[PDB]
């Protein structure tokens, strides 16, 4: 009635809508994954260099699981500036850079966008547009020495500041005054580098603190460095959706005996329609079949005569029917699945043609 | 560590026919018993091949077909790049018994780049220096190779075949499977071929259209050049 | 001025013209908050510098 926009319907067959089986769950199967980036040598390094001699490392072409870095609580400071740490495993850039060094506890806050200080002006300066994260942690039991660890030095005197992403290790005798010095300290000549006095007896803010800053680079090369992916469990014989190695689509997955040469990954039949795929994990050739669908139709003897109808499902096997889930005696035919009309063994003329040589009429509905 | 050489061997280049060699798999899509038309950079059929019997420097152009009809693993080295020195990022390749090994940076070469065999071999004196780089990759008989470079991806397609004809290329067909892929982009204009202490063929590829036939096993058995002659166009 | 505030963490997004004023600790990580930020939990509201 809604489709015909009328309050009366004549006897006959009418198309109304279509039946499509919905998916049941999602299955993603990405390959075996490998090539983890070497973070262990960064955060478990034997020793870090000086702050003005900060160690620079480049990371490229490897999976970078930031989950283990994020969930670790052993680092006192974990401040990500460009983006939220949680989503770092989702988006990624084409390179990573690590700056590792040691400072005092008080100098920890100086390494941030829009920050200034002795370290921020003479040892390492960062741009205000810097994106990435900073991980700092105390290493008092290791870097600090009971006799005074002077192995760590910091630049104290310099005529100008430091540009972003610039490292200076010059040992030029700083000449505060106008009196030139030929490499010898004097009244107005001093050493720009001063050795830290790290000791275990030093209080909070004076203990050595190892700091590593991670930045992400977007050179026109493709992005290759970010976290791994997730692999679900493969199911079969159920209309589901899949994401096999970027090839996404729905259907029912079965086993296939077809052969692939050792370099293809998936095939197709004709007109670029994916028809067979290989799971990137166990290396076997699967097979994809479209989920069953088909328009439904209504057979009625006329609103004037009666008010009970029969339902036809076109080209759908009588295995998955689902308020009309059981109804009356279900009949199965080549044309489709017939619901509400009982089968007879007689033979009369045709009233409302149904298909494949069979059709229905009103006695009930037969 | 290298010096010059006096036996400046320059045998004049001969010319021969290519026949129907230089077809490689274009895509990683399995297909079964189907005729597929594709536009790609191929070596045109029945073309001119610049037979070489010291080693010059040839332009790379778009893509290069390189063949060596050797006996028991003769060919070893390849040098690719624009300037072939420490000015611009160079590329070096050494074929090995198992696979190939690739280094991507600026090496300083002399006029005589060669490996050297000691009689068990131990000699690496092709270049002299290498300052900075990151990318290193490790994994009777005519050995065919197709070298291409498209949008930051350098591809090497390989094939080995046995033959008994002595003079030139045989009259057979064999698709060139993909072997090595490189997700790296560096400018390349020229390349050379490395000597060992030997005839090889070179061909230049052009963008054209081809028709391929796939059998029941996803292997190419026949190809037809689209724009060669009226019958092939039909 | 620190009298002006904004939300930065939330479980999900919000419907159009919908205003949420729930001031609760956010389970940023796997560590439950249990009324204390500690780690993996932070206050989702911040002012403007
Ligand atoms: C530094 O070493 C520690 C100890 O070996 C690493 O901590 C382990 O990390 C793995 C990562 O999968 C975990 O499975 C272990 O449970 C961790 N053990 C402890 C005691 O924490 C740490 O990951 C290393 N640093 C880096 C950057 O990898
Ligand atoms: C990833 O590689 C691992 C390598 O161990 C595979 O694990 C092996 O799988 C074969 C085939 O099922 C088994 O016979 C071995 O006993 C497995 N070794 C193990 C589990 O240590 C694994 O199948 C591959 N694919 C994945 C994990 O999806
Ligand atoms: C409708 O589905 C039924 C399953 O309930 C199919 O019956 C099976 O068909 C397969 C394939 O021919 C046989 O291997 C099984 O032995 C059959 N089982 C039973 C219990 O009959 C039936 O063939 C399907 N009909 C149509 C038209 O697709
Ligand atoms: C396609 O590959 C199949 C799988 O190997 C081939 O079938 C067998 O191949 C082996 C070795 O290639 C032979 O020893 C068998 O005699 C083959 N058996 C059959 C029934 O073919 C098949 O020959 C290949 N080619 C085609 C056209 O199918
Ligand atoms: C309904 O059927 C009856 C019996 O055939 C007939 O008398 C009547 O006119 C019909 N009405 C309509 C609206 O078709
Ligand atoms: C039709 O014949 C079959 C054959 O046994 C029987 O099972 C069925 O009950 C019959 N149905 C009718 C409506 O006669
Ligand atoms: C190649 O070109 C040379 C002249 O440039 C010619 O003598 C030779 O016959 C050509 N060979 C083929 C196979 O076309
Ligand atoms: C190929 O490389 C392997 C790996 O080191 C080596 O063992 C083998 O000798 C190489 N083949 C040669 C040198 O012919
Ligand atoms: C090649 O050179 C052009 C300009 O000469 C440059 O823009 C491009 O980045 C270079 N590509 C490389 C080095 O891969």
């Amino acid at each position: 009635k809604c489709t015909l926009k009328s309050f009366t319907v004549e006897k006959g067959i009418y198309q109304t809508s279509n039946f499509r089986v919905q998916p049941t769950e999602s299955i993603v199967r990405f390959p075996n994954i490998t090539n983890l980036c070497p973070f262990g040598e960064v955060f478990n390094a034997t020793r870090f260099a000086s702050v003005y001699a900060w160690n620079r490392k480049r990371i490229s072409n490897c999976v970078a699981d930031y989950s283990v870095l994020y969930n670790s609580a052993s680092f006192s400071t974990f401040k990500c500036y460009g983006v939220s740490p949680t989503k770092l495993n989702d988006l990624c850039f084409t390179n990573v850079y690590a700056d590792s060094f040691v400072i005092r506890g008080d100098e920890v806050r100086q390494i941030a966008p829009g920050q200034t200080g002795n370290i921020a002006d003479y040892n390492y300066k960062l741009p205000d547009d810097f994106t990435g994260c900073v991980i700092a942690w105390n290493s008092n039991n290791l870097d600090s020495k009971v006799g005074g660890n002077y192995n760590y030095l910091y630049r104290l005197f310099r005529k100008s500041n430091l540009k972003p992403f610039e490292r200076d290790i010059s040992t030029e005798i700083y000449q505060a005054g106008s009196t030139p010095c030929n490499g010898v300290k004097g009244f107005n000549c001093y050493f720009p580098l001063q050795s830290y006095g790290f000791q275990p007896t030093y209080g909070v803010g004076y203990q050595p603190y190892r700091v590593v800053v991670l930045s992400f680079e977007l050179l026109h090369a493709p992005a290759t460095v970010c976290g791994p992916k997730k692999s679900t469990n493969l199911v079969k014989n159920k209309c589901v959706n899949f994401n096999f190695n970027g090839l996404t689509g729905t259907g029912v997955l079965t086993e296939s005996n077809k052969k692939f040469l050792p370099f293809q990954q998936f095939g197709r039949d004709i007109a670029d329609t994916t028809d067979a795929v290989r799971d990137p994990q166990t290396l076997e050739i699967l097979d994809i079949t479209p989920c069953s669908f088909g328009g439904v139709s209504v057979i009625t003897p006329g609103t004037n005569t009666s008010n009970q109808v029969a339902v036809l499902y076109q080209g759908v096997n009588c295995t998955e029917v689902p308020v009309y889930s059981t109804g009356s005696n279900v009949f199965q035919t080549r044309a489709g699945c017939l619901i509400g009309a009982e089968h007879v063994n007689n033979s009369y003329e045709c009233d409302i043609p149904i298909g494949a040589g069979i059709c229905a009429s009103y006695q009930s509905i037969i | 560590q290298c010096v010059n050489f006096t036996t400046r061997t320059q045998l004049p280049p001969a010319y021969t026919n290519s026949f129907t060699r230089g077809v490689y798999y274009p895509d990683k899509v399995f297909r079964s018993s189907v005729l597929h038309s594709t536009q790609d950079l191929f070596l045109p059929f029945f073309s001119n091949v610049t037979w070489f019997h010291a080693n010059p420097v040839l332009p790379f152009n778009d893509g290069v077909y390189f063949a060596s009809t050797e006996k028991s693993n003769i060919i070893r080295g390849w040098i690719f790049g624009t300037t072939l020195d420490s000015k611009t990022q160079s590329l070096l390749i050494v074929n090995n018994a198992t696979n190939v090994v690739i280094k991507v940076c600026e090496f300083q070469f002399c006029n005589d780049p060669f490996l050297g065999v000691y009689y068990m071999e131990s000699e690496f004196r092709v270049y002299s220096s290498a300052n900075n780089c990151t990318f290193e990759y490790v994994s009777k008989n005519l050995r065919e190779f197709v070298f291409k470079n498209i949008d930051g991806y350098f591809k090497i397609y390989s094939k080995h075949t046995p033959i008994n004809l002595v003079r030139g290329l045989p009259q057979g067909f064999s698709a060139l499977e993909p072997l090595v892929d490189l997700p790296i982009g560096i400018n390349i204009t020229r390349f050379q071929t490395l000597h060992i202490s030997a005839a090889y063929y070179v061909g230049y590829l052009q963008p054209r259209t081809f028709l391929l036939k796939y059998n029941e096993n996803g292997t190419i058995t026949d190809a037809v050049d689209c724009a060669l002659d009226p019958l092939s166009e039909t």
